[PDB]
RNA sequence: GGCCUCCGAACG
């Protein structure tokens, strides 16, 4: 009932699109600064 | 009626594991009135099948 | 609709092509957007140390992205045109809406580029020259988003600090292309983002 | 057959037992 | 005659129906007032202590049926006080019955609430009903219960203090008999609140 | 929220 429906579709929409889990950019995208 | 022409059980682990997932979208405990008027929801022997009646 | 997947899928098997094929359970296209502007600034930087990227996203507004569905004024119209537009519409300043570089993905999507500085204004050679560059390489971006790979919506983007380079061979399409897409999945990052 | 549960064969075993929900699966799923 | 043949029809299905989780759709499909859910309730207990055994299906049928409505965990929160007066009433072997019950519905704390206050009796008052039973429903609910974050998050869930023979501090004997006794019935370091307050 | 296979006569 709550945002875990999204979350859990963005997360299961990674895995059933390829993609890996992700979900923290910090490190991956962002500069370290 | 019957099982028609489906014997017993064919499957397989790979082609379970590609055609499902096990975490995927869950909304409606896949209602069979829905797969039954459209034979694109359920594509499990589509075979000799006279269907698809849209409204009135 | 389910009516075109019905009349596909009885069309291409009972018509078109007679195989096995199972297909999966139906899902709705997921689509990205940001809820809140992006406060953290972001960094970025050439492969071969040139130049620097920075800049900001922020959503826009209900009118402006509808008004983006709907193009509002014509991407091929003036620029005056649309400065009107923006700032008879979303009430923006004359160089705020004047500072517009490129739409959203193919001229559709409702993701704004602007660059609002104060040495951005005093090297118009740098933003015009690199116009080209971080608009092309954000097109890409912007039709695979940094969470869920989808178009982003209601994205606003405005460059602050833009290093241009000694020579333009140092820092090439390679070196600003890709890079647009990382400091917009930074801002995209820090900005809340939404689907 | 019904949705998730069926026997393709009602006359192969005894008889089609009319099984509805279970007074405690709606536990388990509150 | 009502509750005679309720228990009847009750033992029953009781003793068939394997894996009585199933069963809880036969238990609720006899549609039972709400007058006869509470001696479904009591009568449930006695035939979950009338097996020569202990038998985890009773605990089951219990966490499911009592989690099922409102006044259902209500029954088994009345139905586990008014089992709290009973001590030396209980039989000695249905003893260890109602310590494997209670523990496994005490493990997953849903149903009853208050249980852990109404437990812990007086320093020297006991009937030793209530502190054997106590002391096997502590060492089987400690070892299944996760007793290193039942002690310690039970200590923070303010249920030793509303336990009359849990108090620490203020009352020596409750401590000290606390201490004494948990220290005796195996406890080792849970009973080091009781001896330092003491 | 429902779905209820059952179903016998001789000869031998």
């Amino acid at each position: 009932p709550a945002p875990h429906l999204a979350r859990e579709f963005m997360i299961k929409t990674r895995r059933r699109k390829g993609l890996s889990e992700d979900v923290s950019i910090s490190k991956f995208f962002d500069d370290p600064m | 009626f019957e099982p028609l022409v489906r014997d017993i059980n064919l499957q397989d682990e790979d082609w379970n594991e590609f055609n499902d997932i096990n975490k995927i979208i869950i909304r409606q405990p896949i209602r069979t009135e829905y797969k039954i008027a459209f034979p694109y929801l359920y594509n499990n022997l589509p075979h000799h099948v006279h269907l698809t009646w849209y409204h009135t | 609709g389910e009516l075109y997947l019905d009349c596909v899928m009885h069309d291409l098997r009972k018509m078109y092509s007679e195989i096995d094929i199972k297909v999966a359970d139906p899902v709705v296209t997921f689509c990205e957007t940001v809820v809140e502007t992006s406060s953290l600034k972001c960094f970025a930087e050439t492969p071969n140390k040139k130049n620097k990227i920075t800049m900001i996203a922020e959503p826009l507004e209900k009118g402006l992205a509808e008004d983006i569905e709907n193009e509002v004024v014509q991407i091929t119209w003036n620029r005056k045109k649309l400065g009107e537009f923006f700032q008879t519409k979303y009430d923006w300043d004359l160089l705020a809406a004047r500072s517009i570089w490129a739409f959203g993905p193919d001229a559709t999507g409702p993701n704004i580029l602007v660059d609002d500085t104060l040495p951005s204004e005093v090297d118009k050679a740098l933003l015009g020259s690199v116009k080209d560059s971080i608009v092309q390489g954000f097109q890409w971006g912007t039709r695979e988003g940094p969470l869920c790979d989808e178009l982003i919506r209601n994205v606003k983007f405005k460059i602050l600090d833009a290093v241009v380079a000694q020579e333009p061979l140092h820092r090439g399409g390679g070196q600003i292309i890709p890079t647009a897409r990382r400091v917009v999945y930074s801002a995209f990052l820090m900005a809340t983002p939404r689907l | 057959m019904y949705n998730g549960i069926g026997l393709p064969t009602p006359r192969g075993s005894g008889t089609n037992g009319y099984v509805q929900r279970n007074l405690s699966l709606v536990r388990g799923r509150r | 005659i009502n509750l005679v043949s309720f228990r009847r029809t009750i033992y029953l299905a009781i003793q068939s129906s394997l894996d009585f989780e199933e069963c809880a759709h036969k238990l609720l499909k006899m549609e039972f007032p709400e007058s006869q859910t509470k001696e479904l309730c009591n009568m449930i207990l006695d035939c979950c202590a009338q097996q020569r055994t202990y038998e985890k299906f009773f605990g089951l049928l219990a966490g499911r049926f009592c989690m099922l409505k409102k006044e259902y965990m209500e029954s088994f929160e009345g139905i586990f006080k008014e089992q709290y007066d009973t001590i030396h009433r209980l039989e000695t072997n249905k003893l260890r019955n109602v310590a494997k019950m209670f523990a496994h519905l005490l493990y997953t704390d849903s149903l009853p609430w208050s249980v852990l206050e109404c437990i812990k009796l007086s320093e020297e008052t006991t009937t030793s009903s209530s502190r054997i039973f106590v002391k096997i429903f502590f060492q089987e609910l400690c070892e299944y219960m996760g007793l290193p974050k039942l002690n310690a998050r039970l200590k923070d869930e303010t249920l030793q203090p509303f336990f009359e023979g849990l108090l620490p501090r203020d009352n020596p004997r409750n401590t000290r008999f606390a201490i004494n006794f948990f220290t005796s019935i195996g406890l080792g370091g849970l009973t080091d609140e009781l001896r330092e307050h003491l």
